[PDB]
């Protein structure tokens, strides 16, 4: 069953999830979009610095220099 | 004044054509040899005959 | 890009992205920023004046030009 | 456009690539692209520790290569 | 494309933040596709180190942090493609 | 890529449907904004427009750095500003308080 | 193409020096060299950024990490370049 | 070096035709494998293609190409009528075979 | 000192000289009237902007003595020093010595041959191979030097044959064929396999400034559409491989009867196409052509007499002759790399002695050795100069040197002069 | 010759424990089991988990999408 990551970005689309950036800070929230540059829209999202959290920001909008990996719950 | 000429390619293939009477049909200086300028000049200045050229 | 057509051998600065500083005879350039430089001087901070000749610089590394001086004759 | 590197003199030979962070990694060269991805036989991995880890047949990304070393005279 | 609108802003006493810290203060002169600047009336403060004074400069866009612009600048009539 | 037509609107479509949506409601319901960017900055302000780049026009911002001595948030205002869009972190619609 | 790749292709075959990201100075002849800055160089003496002398007979470059090359001073008098 | 051009004798004919004056060609490689496909981009054709191989102007431009002066010629100066030898070639090649002795005097 | 006008610098000529890497030393040979010094005359004028072909007569740049002029024939091998570049854009620094091709003249090659370490050997083809091609690729062969062979003379197949492409194929392949023959027969080494897929044999016409091998026909495509390598292209434009054009590939079977091969498809009909525009069509759809290769001529540039026209338009299309280059650098060795076969065949004592080593790494600083074979004189006939070239070390003006002469021995020591 | 990426289609194949190396960062590495890719070479793993180099603490990250720009290496075991 070959699954690309492309069909696994615009077929996961809704679930809530965590992205990890280059930094190592981590993004709690459910995605709302994603294109095929894999720029990433998701909403509502939390912080966490290590683990810990910081405080609440809002909904971000992702770049592709910023971003490590895409993990799910 | 009527100096100069240019013309096109059919028009020298159709004159080239005509005047096939007065013209030669040689292709390369391979004739002419012996029968030519420079050897009548050697043949004047050596005194000799060519078989065929001046005396 | 004839703003560098006008800076034809004029004996330019060049800053890196390190902090080093290359000045060079400017001889020719690229679409990349890529440098020919003739009878180049690197100074760097302790100044020392090290001598190198003709450097071809990558635009991955450069950040910053300026001129010092005429093109001689 | 993308033009791929001549490597063909590097083919099948022992070479010692090194890596951005200080790492170092040796093997033989199977192949290339031309982004400079290197498939690499019997690899093994020597460290900055001092010790070697064989692993086999492996993929380096291009863009965290630093430099070729031919062990083996080409 | 957003670098076109920068070579319409010729002639403005603007600054330049890099990426390294350094500011410039200068009026701009020439701006590229790749957003190649080149400056004139340069007073250059670099990080950690003195303010100097420079004629003409080449800044690589690439190492563009940030600008800043003045306060005069009718922006809503120069963005129109 | 495997559209190769002159007549481009799909960067739009892009600003409609995609992930750049988020800056183009802070085009149209001109909203505050807050951007995190890679010498730990954080600036706060309104953008006008920005391209596929995210080389975006900023006005009336206030942005913030800290500084070691320990570690204290400074501040300054700037009236206008242009923003290249490799040099962020991330890009933030700051969300409704009420 | 434009003209420092052509004057980079003209080195070939003289004795260049190269400094790359990682601080390190490789002087040698340089064999082959592309329109991208991959360069194949041959009898390397190599400096590192502590100062140890080594000797590195095959290096090959790749054109991402490097800094700069310094190229022999008679390349003045090149076609191009002129 | 003898000159091994030959003559057209029929306009029917192609102009590059193997003209059985011509003696014959006595007939019969690292070649590479299929394999290793090597496709060319789409809008890449072999030069001049639209044009034929020959019009009805190319072998009458073959043979003045071999033609004495002028007719090999296509643009020059007048001459004053006077000037033209038209005889010139007769006398200046060789005698002919059978002519009496004061023909050859 | 005064010099005519030249591309390139003459201190870029004086320090190319140091690297012995970039220097090629090459004999141009063959049978008589192939077209050599026509050859030399087109690289001189390619070096020379200021230099030009009459239009009714030959230039005979390289042809300098009386004798020649008035007999139109080689007397003295003359040699000649220029630099040029190949397809990359990469300057060379070339040693060519241009050799008589009558018979009786032949020590004239000899002479040659010792001094230089590859061969170009041109062949008319129109003709073949004939009695001094094939003495003297014997000849070239037993003093060791590499060999290549350019076929001159290709619009003979074009404007005098008037011969069809396949044709005018089968008779280059022949050509080749019976090169390949004459070079197995008398060679005991298996690696010397001529043919153009190897970038080994070029093609050229000395009248009209014609000159390509594979390589840069293909970097002709690469310049025109695109996106093509070049290297990879030119190694299937050769042998019985056909193009299909629905798939856009290479492949070893015909799809039609009327396939035709890759080289009469790709090369050869352009290039028929691009002569019978010129010389049939000048008046009608010549402009059509120039337009569809990319060309534009001055409206005084199409008023030329039908010669002088096609010379423009195959060097305006062809360009420098960049193949010569490539076959020259890549298969004639540098004498860095040639030298030890050189020492070891022309220097008594072997090359197993000390000064052989020595001489075998061409080191431009130790011992000078230098070996004159030919004689030059003056205009007055007073006093000769000596020609050759130096094995080892470095020669300077002043220098006090010894001259041995050719029965000098250890033993002796009498043929000796300071 | 082998090409990288009929050797990741060949990973693909065959499921193996594929563990990557990343840009910069040369204490924490992943292993995974890889089941696509792309043009960009962005790459999905099944079961993934951080090991670093001096922490050495294995935490679970299931299927992720570890992107192009920051891979190294692509080792097994
Ligand atoms: N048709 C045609 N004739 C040529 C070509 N190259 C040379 N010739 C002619 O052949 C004749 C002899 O050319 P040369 O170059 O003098 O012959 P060569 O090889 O120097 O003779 P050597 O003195 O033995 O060296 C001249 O009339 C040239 O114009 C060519 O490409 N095509
Ligand atoms: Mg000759």
């Amino acid at each position: 069953l070959p699954l690309n990551p492309k069909p696994f970005l615009n077929g996961l689309t809704g679930k809530p999830v965590m992205v990890k950036l280059k930094w190592g800070m981590e993004y709690k929230g459910y995605l709302v979009s994603v294109d095929g540059y894999m720029n990433m829209q998701l909403a509502n999202t939390e912080e966490y610095i290590d683990g810990a959290l910081s405080g609440h920001l809002g909904e971000v909008l992702i770049r592709c220099n910023n971003v490590l990996y895409i993990r799910g719950v | 004044t009527y100096q100069r000429w240019q013309f096109t390619l059919p028009m020298m293939s159709t004159l080239y054509r005509l005047a096939n009477q007065l013209l030669t049909d040689l292709v390369d200086d391979n004739y002419f040899y012996l029968f030519d300028l420079k050897a009548f000049f050697t043949s004047k200045a050596l005194n000799m005959a060519i078989p065929g050229g001046p005396k | 890009s004839s703003k560098m057509l006008q800076h034809i051998d004029y004996r330019m600065r060049c800053i890196l992205q390190d902090g080093r500083i290359f000045i060079g005879t400017f001889k020719a350039f690229d679409k990349h920023m890529n440098l020919i430089l003739c009878d180049c001087d690197e100074f760097r901070k302790r100044e020392e004046k090290r001598v190198l000749g003709l450097v071809l610089l990558r635009g991955e590394n450069l950040v910053s030009m300026t001129v010092e001086g005429p093109p001689p004759k | 456009k993308a033009h791929p590197p001549e490597l063909k003199k590097f083919m099948d030979k022992k070479l010692s690539l090194k890596l951005n962070g200080g790492r170092h990694v040796q093997g033989i060269l199977r192949g290339f692209d031309p982004f400079m991805n290197l498939v690499i036989d019997e690899c093994v991995e020597m460290a900055t520790s001092g010790q070697q880890n064989n692993i086999g047949m492996v993929v380096i990304r291009g863009n965290s290569i630093i430099m070729l070393e031919a062990l083996e005279r080409v | 494309k957003l670098v076109r609108f920068l070579m319409k802003l010729s002639h403005e006493t603007v600054t330049i933040e890099l990426k390294n810290g350094t500011q410039v203060h200068g009026t701009i002169t020439g701006v590229d596709v790749s957003m190649n600047t080149h400056l004139k009336a340069v007073k250059m403060t670099l990080k950690n180190r003195e303010p100097v004074q420079l004629e003409t400069l080449s800044i690589r866009g690439n190492n563009i942090r940030y600008f800043i612009l003045p306060d005069s600048l009718p922006l809503d009539t120069l963005l129109v493609d | 890529e495997m559209t190769p037509e002159e007549l481009q609107k799909r960067e739009e479509e892009e600003f409609n449907t995609g992930p750049l949506s988020v800056l183009t409601q802070s085009v149209k319901n001109n909203t505050q904004v807050l951007i995190n960017c890679r010498n730990n900055k954080k600036l706060l302000g309104r953008v006008k427009a920005f391209d596929r780049h995210c080389n975006m026009v900023l006005e009336n911002v206030k942005e913030m750095w800290t500084e070691v001595s320990k570690p204290v948030n400074k501040d300054r205002y700037i009236s206008k500003m242009f923003l290249r869009g490799d040099s962020v972190i991330v890009v933030l619609r700051n969300p409704l308080i009420a | 193409i434009g003209v420092p790749i052509k004057v980079l292709h003209e080195a070939e075959g003289h004795i260049v020096t190269c400094e790359t990201n990682t601080g390190e100075v490789y002087r040698g002849k340089l064999i082959e060299a592309e329109d991208n800055m991959n360069c194949q160089m041959s009898n390397i003496t190599v400096t590192y950024r502590d100062g140890r002398v080594a000797q590195l007979e095959q290096v090959y470059i790749r054109g991402s990490k490097i800094r700069f090359l310094i190229l022999p001073d008679m390349l003045k008098n090149a076609p191009m370049l002129k | 070096p003898n000159v091994v051009f030959i003559k057209t004798e029929d306009p029917d004919l192609p102009a590059f035709y193997f003209d059985p004056l011509i003696n014959p060609i006595s007939h019969r490689e690292p070649l590479p494998d299929d394999d290793e496909e090597f496709e060319l981009p789409e809008f890449v054709e072999p030069f001049l293609k639209d044009t034929p191989l020959y019009t009805d102007n190319t072998a009458n431009g073959i043979a003045l190409l071999w033609a004495p002066r002028p007719f090999n010629l296509r643009s020059g100066r007048t001459r004053r009528a006077l000037d033209i030898p038209l005889v010139k070639n007769w006398y200046r090649e060789h005698c002919p075979a059978g002519q009496p002795v004061k023909v050859r005097v | 000192q005064t010099l005519p006008v030249t591309v390139y610098e003459m201190d870029f000529l004086a320090d190319l000289m140091d690297n012995s890497e970039l220097i090629r030393n090459v004999t141009l040979c063959g049978h008589l009237h192939h077209g050599k010094t026509c050859f030399v005359d087109c690289l001189i004028e390619q070096t020379h902007p200021e230099i030009r072909k009459r239009y009714d007569q030959d230039l005979c740049y390289t042809d300098i003595l009386f004798t020649e002029q008035e007999r139109g024939v080689g007397i003295k091998s003359t040699p000649v020093t220029v630099v040029l570049p190949d397809t990359k854009g990469k300057s060379y620094l070339f040693n060519i010595m241009d050799t008589p091709g009558h018979v009786n003249f032949s020590d004239e090659v000899t002479a040659g041959l010792r001094i230089s370490d590859g061969v170009v050997l041109f062949i008319d083809a129109a003709e073949g191979v004939m009695l001094n091609t094939e003495r003297l690729i014997k000849h070239a062969v037993q003093e060791r030097l590499a060999v290549t062979v350019c076929i001159n003379k290709i619009d003979r197949l074009i404007l005098e044959l008037k011969l069809p492409p396949t044709d005018a194929y089968y008779k280059l392949r022949h050509i080749v064929d019976e090169v390949n023959g004459l070079i197995s027969m008398y060679s005991t080494d298996e690696n010397l396999i001529l043919s153009p897929l190897l970038g080994n044999v070029c093609f050229s016409s000395s009248q009209y400034s014609i000159c390509f091998t594979l390589g840069s026909f293909a970097k002709i495509y690469a310049d025109t559409f695109g996106d093509i390598n070049y290297q990879e292209f030119a190694k299937r434009l050769w042998g019985d491989i056909y193009f299909n054009p629905k798939t856009r590939k290479f492949t070893k079977k015909a799809p039609t009867s009327s396939s035709q091969r890759s080289f009469v498809e790709f090369i050869l009909e352009p290039l028929y196409k691009i002569l019978a525009q010129v010389v049939g069509d000048v008046d009608t759809s010549l402009p059509r052509t120039l337009d569809e290769l990319g060309i534009h001529l001055t409206k005084e540039e199409l008023k030329l007499n039908i010669r002088p026209l096609l010379r423009l338009v195959c060097k305006k299309f062809f360009g420098e002759f960049t193949g010569f280059v490539d076959m020259c650098v890549q298969h004639i060795p540098s004498p860095k790399v040639g030298a030890k076969p050189k020492i070891e065949h022309t220097y008594t004592g072997g090359v197993d002695s000390d000064l052989g080593e020595a001489m075998s790494d061409c080191d431009p600083d130790g011992p000078l050795m230098c070996h004159t074979t030919k004689m030059y004189s003056t205009d007055d006939g007073v006093q000769f100069h000596a020609f050759g070239r130096v094995l080892s070390g470095t020669i300077h003006a002043g220098q006090p040197v010894k001259v041995l002469g050719e029965n000098y021995t250890l033993e002796d020591e009498e043929d000796s002069q300071i | 010759m082998v090409q990288p990426i009929n050797l990741i289609f060949r990973y693909l194949q065959n499921r193996s424990r594929i563990q990557v190396w990343l840009y910069e960062q040369v204490n924490m590495r992943i292993e995974g089991c890889i089941i696509g890719f792309d043009e960009y070479m962005n790459l999905v793993l099944d079961d993934a988990e951080e090991i670093h180099s001096k922490t050495k603490s294995r935490k679970q990250l299931g299927r992720i999408m570890l992107k192009g720009d920051n891979i190294t290496l692509l080792q097994s075991v």
